[PDB]
Parts: C-alpha cells; structure tokens; sequence
C-alpha cells in the first residue's frame, strides 16, 4: 500500500478497496487489522479521509502527466461521476492545491497555466544551455576514448 | 466594476473567463518618462532659443 | 523512430502499434513517463500524445553516419553565423 | 569531487618556466610538477607549484620514474614557507591525457586524499583556455563491465589574487586593451563563444568520421549523449516561441529606444552648453 | 612599485667620490621619492633601473586571464530577471528626467556656483541618466544579439 501511494502512477479506488480493504478495514484474524478504519463514525470518517487522498493523488498524477483531459474521462479515472469529480476538483482549485481550468462547455480540463513569453523563452535558453554542457561532457568523452584508443 | 476579469455571453447563455494578463510597467514608466524628456526638451527650448 | 518535430503520437496510432485500445493506451503512456523511458505530456481531448525526449538507444553505423551528417549541417550553420557577426562588426569587434 | 577549480596566474607562469627549464636541460615534450592550493567550499583554488624531477618512456606507457622523496622535501619546505597551501594535486604540460596518468594520480592520491590533476598546455592556444582539469573516478559501467579508475573533467578557469591581477596587469599594460568599451567587449565575447561552440562541434564531428570509418570502436556512452544532444536541439519555428520572440524583442527595443531617445536629448543638451560657451568665450575675446 | 638597491661605501661618500659612473643618460629612473631621498637614498645606497622580459608566450597565458568560455559567451541572461531589470531602470530613469528637469530649469538661471558647487552632495540628473541609458541599452542589445544568434545556431 505504502508502494502504491509513493508511486508516480495512478491506481483505481476500487481495486485498492479490492486488493487492500478486507484486510485493512477488517479481517486479518491471524495478523490483527487495525483499528484505523474500524466499522465505527471515525472508521467511516477516516475511510473517506482515505478515498479523498485517493482522488487527490489521482488528481496529482494526472496534473503532472496530462496537458488537457475531458471531465467525463476525468470522473471515470477518479471512480466518481462527472458532478463529484468536478467539485472535487474545483475545492481543490480554490484551495490552491492543483492549478486546473474547466471549460465546462466543452467538458475540458487542462493543467497547463498560460504560456508566458518570459517563460517559454527561459525554457529554450535552459534547453540551449544544457545542450551546451551536454556537448562540453561528450567532447571530454571523446577526448577519453582518444587517449584509450589512440597511442596504442 | 472589474472585481473578475470575465464576459457573459448572452446568447449561449455562459460566462467565459479570462486570465487577464498584467499590465506591463515598463511600458508605463516608458510613457512617463517620455513626458518628462519632453519637459526636458521644452526646457532646452527655453535656454537654447533665447540665448542661443 | 519519429523525428524531433512531428513527434505527436495519436492513440489511434498507439493502439495499433502495441495491440492494445485506445482506452488503454493512456494508461501504457502514464506507466512509461513514469518510469522515465520517455518524457511528454497527454492531451486526451485531442487524444495526442506529446514527447519531447526517450531512453537513449543503440545505434547502428548507419544511424552514426547520418547523425553525422545533421552534425556537419550544424557546424555550418554555426560557421554560416561565425562568419557574419565577424564581418558585420568588424569595426567594433576586437 | 570538485566541481570548480581556479587556477592562477603564478601557476600558470610556474609551469611555463618548469617546460622551459626542462627543454633547456635535455628532450622530455613533457613536464609534472606538484600543484599546491586551497579548499575553498567545493571550489579548489590552486595557488602555487613546483616541479619535480619526473620521466617516462615513450612505448610501454609504464616506465615512468617520479621523485616522491623528492616531492615530499620540497612540500615539506612550502609548508614552512607558507601553510595554507597544501597539496591539491599535479599538473602535466602534456597536450593531452596520457596512459601514465591514472598511475601517477594514485601515486599523488598517496598524498592529497582527493587530488585534481591539471594539464596546462604550454603550447599557445586560440579557442580555449590553458589548463584542462580532470578529477580521478571509478566509472561503475552499466554494461557489466569491470570498474575501472577514468578521469573525469572539472570546470576550471583562471582567476588571481589581488597582487596577482596587479603583476599581471602590469606584465599585460602595453598589450591587454582596455579602451573597448563594454558593449564591443560583450560583440567579442559572443563571437568567441560562437568559435569555441564551433570547434567542440567540429571535435565531435571528426570523432564521428573516425568511428564511422573504423579506427575507433563504438562507444556506446558517448553515442547516448550525442543522441541526447541532438534531441535537446530546440525548434524555432513552432509559431508560439516564434510570438514570444517577437514579444520579448520588442519589450527590450521599446526601452532601447527609449534609452536612444534620452542620449539624443543629453546630446543636444551638451551641444547648447559647448555652442553657448563658445559664443561667450568669443565675445569675451572680442571685448 | 619596486625598486633594485646596491649600498654607498661610507669610505668614498666620505673620501669624496661618487660611486656610481655616468658614462650613459640612463640616470633619470623617476626623479627619486621624498620617502626613499629621506630614508637614506644617494647617500648610504642608490637605486638601479628595473626593466622586465616579455617572451609574448606567458602573457598569451597572462591574456588567457579574465577569458570566458563560449557557455558564458552564448548565454542568454535569465528572461524574467532581464525584464524585471529593465522595469526597475526605467523607473530610476523616470525619476532622474523630473531631476533632469529641474536641473536644466535653474541651470542657466545662475551660475555663480553652478561651476563646481551646484552639483556637490547632490545627485546629478544628467549623469546619472546618461549611465542608466548606457548599461540599459548595452545590456538589451547584447542579450538581442545573443537570442537572435542562438535561435539560429540551435535550430
């Protein structure tokens, strides 16, 4: 479980329930499950603390991997229908947790804040100086092959 | 009253939203100090002319 | 195998290449940028696949001879310019 | 590892004059000496050298002799000399790496725990600075190969202490010009750096031609960074960074303009001041 | 500064004679200091001519000091930081033309100490203007050259 929330990829709630719920919320006579999520109004409150943090990473993953992406795929992704995805995503939004703007007409959503010149224009002058480190490094491999390779 | 930089479309019956970009400085500093040079330059009117 | 600049992959595309759907291809593409053999972003509304960068791959001699080849084109762009900042501020240029 | 290293004018003078020395005494194309420095924070400033009676032979690339005896006594004596600068490496007047080196990196490993070697190329040069610095590594090959001790480049450059720059601005007073302006200084600067990009662009192309060829074995490493290399290469003419090139273009010639603009008024200005002290200083005469 | 010495003889200083020959005009180092004649110079120890030997091979080293690499030469100066610099210099520009102004107005006005005690303590409207003007357009034109030659290089 704990691979699976560290992990930069996204994982379905019904799965996770499926995989991990019987012996996380219950069961595990032979090795004691515990109390975290016991069938008590904390337990359920904590359940849904944990299903919440299940959107959320969601959310994270597909901010950080998509440039743009529909809310009825977004909805079916996060286990949720389209009206809960959405709020979901916009209390997010107004929290500042995740930059995202929806097109509702269109049933958009892309993460991708507008471009800026100041912005583009620095993105292409690292790109221009990493390529300029990146070929000081392969002349001096070069220059290392060369001597390994050229006396004898 | 400019409290969100939007524009509601009747027709369709929508409100788009626009991330308005800031109003660039240097651009007003530049107009600003355009004005003044031009004081300067009334100025230099006013020695240049009358002296010279 | 696609170039540098139309390097936009569709999950029509996709699909067809690996043998999987388009409803599956999206997640093949999260599982690859996450264990960093390619680098890009998704734009599902237009179910286009941007790629900007993969591992680094083996090369053949040919491959070598025509990467050398887009190397000399480079240098004489640079040699192009070289020359023409030179001769245009000669005066200045010290 | 040290990322930085900072050589100095007295080194670079120290080693010229040991090449110069040897050449007189006999036939070596080669000269190592022990480079003595600070510890700056991961920046290795080296401040001073000495050289060290040192030979090799030409074909087994492991008949080397050098003076550690010989190394030590004259360290030894700097130390009383001055304190603070402690072995941090060697450097080698060769135009290139050598076989011998990793022998001899060991060799002063035995003194400075993490020491820097630095090939200053006495032969005069055009494209690039002096000295070329490397740092001994063990390169763990993701191929399964053994791992094996390789040198790998650190950034060096040149810079001085203050009686340093002082000596040598007065060695460079008739032939170092000054009377440039900041602006051409920046023009130079940048055509300079296009020459230098162009002769590492030329280095890797002639490397490709030998491999290509078959003189030299493909290397794998390097064929990587290449490809990396060219695939970082950016796209001009995307039609978005073509708009904030334009953008950013003008938003820096609206203030060269204005800056134009006001050296044009300050002009005029001097010009009215000379012209009415001219008219004054006639009519004084003519008084 | 420095300077090479050889001692006077108290012997000959004393026995009249001067211990040192004129056969050349090559006695006019620098009209010696007041510090060296007062601390004993052409009389207990005089000073010899120094001059210096350049090969033009250590001072391609000695030039090769203060260079810059080609990654320095070809950098493009961080964008947002170039705008916020022009921004900020602009305004300081501003500011010194309302001075400028000013100055200009009660400049010919009078002038019994707008010679040299009209400026002292004060900020100067012009100059500074004129070195604002200088490093603004020095830095713009630079950083355009530098963009235009990298967007055609690394194409």
């Amino acid at each position: 479980l704990l691979k699976l929330f560290t992990t930069m990829e996204l994982m379905r709630w019904s799965t996770l329930v499926e995989d991990y719920g019987m012996e996380l919320r219950k069961g595990s006579l032979e090795s004691p499950a515990t109390d975290v999520f016991g069938s008590t109004e904390e337990g359920e409150k904590r359940w849904k603390d944990l299903k919440n943090r299940v959107v959320e990473h969601n959310i994270r993953i597909m901010a950080k991997y998509y440039t743009r992406i529909t809310m009825k795929r977004m909805a079916q992704l996060l286990d949720l229908s389209v009206d809960e995805s959405e709020a979901f995503l916009s209390n997010l939004v107004v929290n500042k947790t995740i930059f995202a703007k929806v097109d509702r007409l269109a049933g958009i959503i892309n993460f991708q804040r507008p471009k800026d010149p100041n912005n583009l224009l620095n993105d292409w002058s690292q790109k221009l100086n990493s390529l300029m480190s990146l070929v000081n490094k392969t002349t001096h491999l070069i220059a290392k092959e060369e001597m390994i390779h050229n006396l004898q | 009253d400019k409290k969100f930089h939007g524009i509601l479309d009747q027709g369709e019956g929508v409100l788009i939203i626009f991330d308005e970009p800031p109003v660039d400085k240097t651009y007003e500093a530049a107009l600003e100090t355009i004005q003044n040079m031009s004081k300067v330059v009334d100025s230099l009117y006013n020695k240049a002319k009358k002296l010279t | 195998t696609r170039p540098a600049n139309h390097r936009q992959l569709t999950f029509e595309e996709i699909a067809k290449s690996a043998k999987i759907t388009v409803n599956e291809v999206e997640l093949l593409v999260m599982k690859a940028l996450s264990v960093g053999l390619v680098k890009g972003s998704i734009d599902e509304v237009d179910k286009r696949v941007h790629m900007t960068w993969v591992q680094p791959r083996v090369l053949d001699l040919q491959q070598i001879k025509g990467m050398k080849d887009r190397l000399e084109f480079w240098c004489t762009d640079v040699k192009s310019m070289e020359m023409l900042v030179e001769h245009q501020a000669h005066d200045i240029l010290t | 590892a040290v990322q930085k290293v900072v050589v100095h004018p007295l080194v670079l003078l120290s080693v010229v004059d040991h090449f110069n020395r040897i050449g007189k005494v006999g036939n070596q194309k080669r000269v190592v000496g022990v480079l003595l420095g600070s510890w700056q924070k991961k920046v290795l400033d080296v401040s001073n050298s000495f050289a060290v009676p040192f030979d090799e032979d030409d074909k087994d690339d492991s008949v080397w002799f050098l003076d550690h005896d010989y190394l030590e006594n004259m360290y030894g004596m700097f130390k009383k000399v001055n304190a603070r600068e402690r072995i941090v490496g060697w450097y080698h007047t060769g135009p290139k790496l050598h076989k011998n080196d990793i022998a001899i990196n060991e060799l002063m490993k035995r003194y400075c725990p993490n020491s820097v070697l630095v090939i200053i190329d006495v032969k005069p040069k055009d494209l690039g600075l002096p000295t070329e610095a490397y740092i001994s590594v063990e390169e763990v090959h993701d191929d399964g190969t053994p791992t094996s001790k390789t040198f790998e480049h650190v950034t060096s450059e040149i810079g001085a202490e203050e009686a340093e720059e002082v000596g040598v601005e007065h060695l460079l007073r008739d032939i170092k010009d000054t009377t440039v302006g900041t602006l051409s200084q920046r023009i130079t600067n940048q055509v300079h750096g296009l020459k230098g990009l162009n002769s590492k662009l030329l280095d890797i192309r002639s490397y490709l031609e030998k491999v290509a060829t078959g003189k030299l074995p493909i290397n794998h490493q390097i064929i990587y960074q290449l490809q990396d290399v060219f695939n970082l290469l950016p796209d001009v003419s995307l039609q978005e960074f073509v708009k904030a090139f334009y953008l950013k273009t003008n938003d820096q010639m609206v203030v060269v303009y204005l800056a134009s603009l006001i050296r044009s008024v300050v002009a005029l200005h001097n010009l009215i001041n000379n012209k009415i002290a001219n008219r004054d200083a006639e009519k004084k005469e003519g008084q | 500064v420095i300077d090479a010495f050889r001692l006077i003889n108290a012997n000959m200083m004393v026995l009249g004679h001067e211990p040192r020959q004129t056969t050349s005009n090559l006695g006019h180092l620098n009209k010696p200091s007041i510090q060296a004649l007062i601390h004993g110079l052409n009389r207990h120890y005089y000073s010899i001519t120094i001059n210096y030997r350049k090969n033009e091979l250590e001072q391609k080293m000695l030039l090769n000091l203060h260079k810059k690499s080609w990654m320095e030469g070809l950098t493009l100066q961080d964008y947002s930081e170039h705008c916020k610099h022009n921004e900020s210099v602009v305004k300081e520009m501003l500011e010194l033309a309302k001075n400028y102004n000013k100055a200009v107005e009660e400049e010919d006005k009078m002038t019994p100490e707008q010679l040299a005690i009209k400026n002292v303590g004060k900020q100067d409207p012009k100059r500074h203007l004129e070195e604002h003007v200088d490093v603004l357009m020095t830095s713009n034109i630079v950083q355009c050259l530098a963009a235009m030659l990298d967007t055609v290089v690394f194409k």
